[PDB]
């Protein structure tokens, strides 16, 4: 209580110089390469903008836990508290247009001016609740308090409860579906190899014409995975393996073994050249989606794990636990320099190419 | 050696309604499933390949869809000329084609309770040493009723054939004939002849009866 | 437009044999495999057997294997489905079927345009006319409502039968049902016909049994006993 | 070991509505079809309306179409059956019936002893 009150503003602070310096590379890297920006990276630039505007907020912060009360006009509290409430609103739903995005890109300037804007809707609640209350020898400022509930109700519910329940949709459908793209193509390709192995060790033909069978169920289902050469070099690929495996079922439907299985010796040729090379190029790039999308999971799941319980306490508490304050305040705090450290340590955009900036 | 079973073996339904009818394979066979309607004495008409693609010729109400190894062809909106006979058929080599058991979309209607006559072996018939007993139900909805035969309050077995006309142009209502054949000496030797019928739109069971 | 009409259809005793043809016009068989498919009466569609003009490559379903042999004519652009041992179980119709060849869309489009079809019927009995019998109008069934009539004919061997009534001028009422096979080989029909009772002493039924196979046309009276 | 029991009923003004349930102890709804009938004193067992298994439909009479609705429960192992636009032709004894048979050819043996719909 009154001993947090002194380990707060040594901590802020130190949140404070790494959070300015933290955020400032990502937007300098914003502008060193505005080729390869991409429509996350706009938003994620524009969550580490509002970080940075919540890093200079913070010494007033460090200041007014220093002295242990508030010392400025109440004007300075109602705009600290907005830009707090303007940072979490901009988070949310940046991170609610990041997953919008990236469902319609998967599954399937003007906008930066509406998030931030809409922000600052929801986080007018926040400028008229809050007022500097002198209770208990103390002056601090908190907010406390019919229309003016229904209001922030409504803002609340239309604000949290709908994108919440968006990205919990949504960002287990990008999941399910590439995990069950990754499970069909290793599902094809193990059907491939198994069933010629079957193959080459069968001796009767009822064994030898139930396995092609097999093969050439999973050789029409991997064609569908996918005007490129590229796209020309897959599909005729598979025209020749599965235009192969028919060789071997109309010698196999004739009773000779012997020469359906080496015809069915001819599919290691057109298996080797033709399919184990894009088996590899769609295999990496599906590693390649998930590495990006467990990015932006992570970035999720930091904002809400850090910023949920300090927006229930000040939520029950106005409505209506010392300990609980103070490190529920902290905690929401704490995310303002935990965003550039996911990009640092799991993000291979920015990781490169900040290290080409130190080259530089 | 792959098995398609159409689900529904017999549908009921108005104009305007939404049909869906489901397939499933005994195996995987991709996508190579295609949809066929049939009409009575007449030829197969293609409706779906590759068991998404609706035929160049068809209205664009039919559809399909393909979920693991099951495969849904819907109607959206039912119209006079859809009703008819439907088959799935997967199609993964030439020699491994395989069809349903089709499905026969009806007309959907209110249900009439047949009405029952039983009609004796005339004395022509009786001469040439053969008698045939008939029991006719008229104008019932829907199609699945039954007869039963009790000759000396006994029932019979195997010597009773039954022919079902088609829907009806007008009211759209069956209509069936159970004929019993026995011979001359085996008509001679019983006194009560019978046709019980029950039908989902008869709270008793109709029995109609004469003594010769 | 192309087309597949089919031909040699018919009936055969049983163990007899059958060539069916199925000539194709507007496109020719080697672009195309062309299949034999069959429904049995009251059943649903089979696969019987596939040839492939090009490479020669033919196959044939379980229950015609040894007995079922298909070839092609390109000269002609027609199709032979020869049959021979022909069991009980074969009498059906017969369709052709085109089917495209991999790679691309002509393969994924299964039998896009088919043929009329035919009927091959196995069977040991001769041709014969019907015999015809007055299911009467029983007095005590329905009095005072409506009544039925009917005509049931008994022992014909060939399927096609035509029922009138009254010379054609009773239309409402009458059902003619399918014929039903009986264990002796011959077809069974029955012809009913609902009318209302007040005016069965006044107005005559008679109906018309008409066939042609047998050169048969037999009018008899039917009346309330 | 199969009885069958019916809720709902009473007293009904013109132009209203209800909803009687049927439950039946012993055997399973599910697999097999389920069927209403009705009773008025002065006349015979008239058909109201029946219940196939699951998506394979539900059917009425000619006298109570678009008015009734049946509704099916194979977890609960109970029928609904919601009446609105009533009439004072209606006042009946409603009962209840199962269909033995699975291809529906209309065996009707347990029978239930009903509730009284009347009508004002
Ligand atoms: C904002 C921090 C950082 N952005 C990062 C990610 N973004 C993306 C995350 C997921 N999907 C995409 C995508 O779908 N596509 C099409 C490329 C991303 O872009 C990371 O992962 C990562 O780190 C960055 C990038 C830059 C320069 C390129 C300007 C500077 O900082
Ligand atoms: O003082 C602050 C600090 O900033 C918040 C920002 N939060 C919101 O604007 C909203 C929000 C969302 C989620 C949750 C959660 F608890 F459920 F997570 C609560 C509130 C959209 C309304 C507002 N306040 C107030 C609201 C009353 C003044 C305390
Ligand atoms: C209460 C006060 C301090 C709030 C201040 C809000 C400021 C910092 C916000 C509000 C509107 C914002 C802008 C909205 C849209 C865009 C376009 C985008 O392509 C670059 C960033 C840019 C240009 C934003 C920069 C930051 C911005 C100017």
């Amino acid at each position: 209580r009154q001993f947090s009150r002194a380990f707060v503003p040594i901590a802020y602070s130190l949140i404070c110089v790494f959070g300015l310096l933290g955020n400032i590379l990502v937007v300098i890297t914003f502008a060193f390469y505005k080729k390869a920006r991409s429509m996350t990276d706009v938003y994620l630039a524009n969550m580490a903008i509002a970080d940075i505007l919540f890093a200079l907020t913070l010494p007033f912060w460090a200041v007014s836990h220093a002295t242990g009360a508030w010392v400025f006009s109440n004007a300075t509290c109602k705009l600290l508290k907005g830009i707090y409430a303007i940072n979490f609103n901009c988070g949310m739903w940046l991170l609610t247009c990041i997953a919008m995005d990236r469902y319609i890109a998967i599954v399937q300037k003007i906008i930066c001016l509406v998030v931030w804007g809409l922000s600052v809707i929801i986080s007018s609640s926040t400028f008229v609740f809050n007022q500097k209350y002198n209770t208990q020898g103390s002056d601090v400022c908190e907010p406390k308090y019919r229309w003016k509930l229904l209001m922030l109700g409504l803002e609340l519910l239309f604000g949290f409860f709908i994108p919440l329940m968006f990205m919990i949709f949504c960002y287990t459908a990008i999941v399910k579906t590439l995990r069950r793209q990754l499970a069909d193509l290793e599902d094809n390709w193990e059907t491939l190899n198994d069933n010629l192995k079957v193959i080459e060790k069968a001796d009767n033909a009822a064994q030898v014409k139930d396995a092609l069978t097999k093969m050439r169920a999973a050789a029409l289902d991997a064609q569908k995975a996918t005007d490129s050469p590229e796209m020309k070099d897959f599909r005729h690929g598979f025209d020749i393996l599965v235009g192969q495996i028919d060789d071997a079922l109309k010698l196999a439907n004739e009773g000779k073994v012997k020469e359906a299985q080496a015809a069915a010796e001819q599919l290691k040729t057109t298996r080797n050249a033709y399919i184990q090379k894009y088996l590899e190029r769609a295999r990496s790039t599906l590693q390649k989606e998930v590495k990006a999308i467990r990015v932006i999971i992570a970035v999720v799941l930091v904002f809400l794990a850090c910023q949920i319980p300090h927006n229930m306490v000040l939520l029950v508490t106005a409505a209506n636990i010392a300990y609980t304050k103070t490190v529920t305040e902290v905690l929401a705090f704490l995310h303002c320099c935990l965003n550039p450290v996911l990009y640092a340590f799991i993000g291979q955009k920015f990781r490169n190419y900040f290290l080409k900036i130190l080259k530089d | 050696d792959i098995q398609m079973t159409q689900s529904p073996s017999s549908l009921s339904a108005s104009v305007g309604d939404r049909v869906t009818i489901t397939c499933r394979a005994s195996q995987s066979v991709s996508s190579a499933v295609a949809w066929y309607q049939q009409k009575p004495g007449k030829a197969p008409k293609l409706l779906i390949y590759s068991a998404s693609s609706l035929y160049s010729g068809v209205p664009s109400r039919f559809s399909g869809s393909r979920s693991g190894t099951d495969f849904t062809l819907t109607i959206s909106s039912l119209q006079p000329e859809d009703f008819a006979t439907y088959y799935c058929q997967q199609y993964l080599y030439y020699s491994l084609v395989t069809f349903g058991q089709g499905t026969k979309v009806e007309i959907k209607r209110t249900v009439a309770a047949p009405s029952v006559f039983i009609f004796p072996p005339s004395d022509s018939q009786l001469k040439s040493g053969t008698a045939s007993v008939v029991c006719l139900l008229n104008n019932f909805y829907p199609r699945e009723a039954k007869v039963q035969w009790k000759v000396d309050n006994a029932l019979q077995s195997g010597n009773s054939q039954e022919s079902v006309t088609e829907q009806d142009s007008k009211d759209s209502t069956y209509s069936l004939s159970s004929t019993l054949t026995l011979s001359k000496a085996d008509y001679e030797k019983h006194k009560v002849y019978a046709c019980e019928v029950t039908h989902q739109g008869l709270s008793s069971p109709v029995t109609k009866s004469f003594n010769r | 437009e192309v087309q597949l009409v089919e031909s040699g259809g018919g009936l055969v005793q049983p163990g007899g044999s059958l060539r069916l043809s199925c000539a194709a016009s507007g496109f020719n068989v080697v672009d195309f495999s062309l299949h034999w498919v069959r429904q049995a009466p009251g059943k649903g569609l089979e696969w019987v057997a596939y040839i492939s003009s090009s490479s020669g490559s033919t196959s044939y379903a379980d229950s015609v294997k040894g007995r079922f042999t298909i070839s092609a004519d390109t000269s002609k652009n027609t199709a032979y489905l020869q049959m021979n041992s022909l069991r009980a179980e074969d009498t059906a119709v017969y369709y052709c079927a085109r089917w495209g060849y991999w790679p691309g869309e002509p393969w994924w489009k299964a039998f896009d345009y088919w043929g009329q079809g035919t009927l091959v019927t196995v069977s040991s009995a001769s041709t014969k006319g019907p015999s015809v019998f007055p299911l009467a109008p029983s007095s005590k069934s329905t009095s005072g409502g409506t009544a039925a009539l009917g005509c049931l004919v008994k022992d014909y061997f060939p399927e096609p039968v035509t029922v009138s009534w009254n010379s054609g001028a009773l239309t409402s009422g009458v059902h003619t049902f399918p014929a039903v096979l009986q264990s002796s080989g011959l077809y069974s029909l029955s012809s009913v016909v609902t009318v209302p009772s007040s005016s069965l002493g006044t107005q005559t039924y008679i109906c018309n049994v008409n066939h042609k196979p047998s050169n048969t046309k037999v009018d008899k009276k039917v009346e309330p006993k | 070991q199969v009885q069958l029991q019916e809720s709902g009923g009473g007293l009904v003004q013109p132009g209203g509505s209800l909803r009687l349930s049927c439950a039946a102890s012993g055997r399973t709804i599910s697999r097999y079809a389920m069927s209403w009938f009705r009773q008025a004193p002065g006349k015979e067992r008239e058909f109201v309306a029946v219940a196939r298994r699951s998506g394979d439909g539900a059917f009425y009479a000619d006298s109570v179409q678009g008015r009734f609705t049946v509704s099916r429960d194979d977890a609960k192992n109970t029928v609904y059956l919601q009446m609105n636009s009533l009439k004072p032709e209606d006042t009946a004894v409603y009962y209840c019936a199962i269909d033995s048979d699975t291809f529906y050819s209309g065996s009707y043996d347990y029978w239930g002893q009903g509730t009284q719909v009347t009508v004002s």
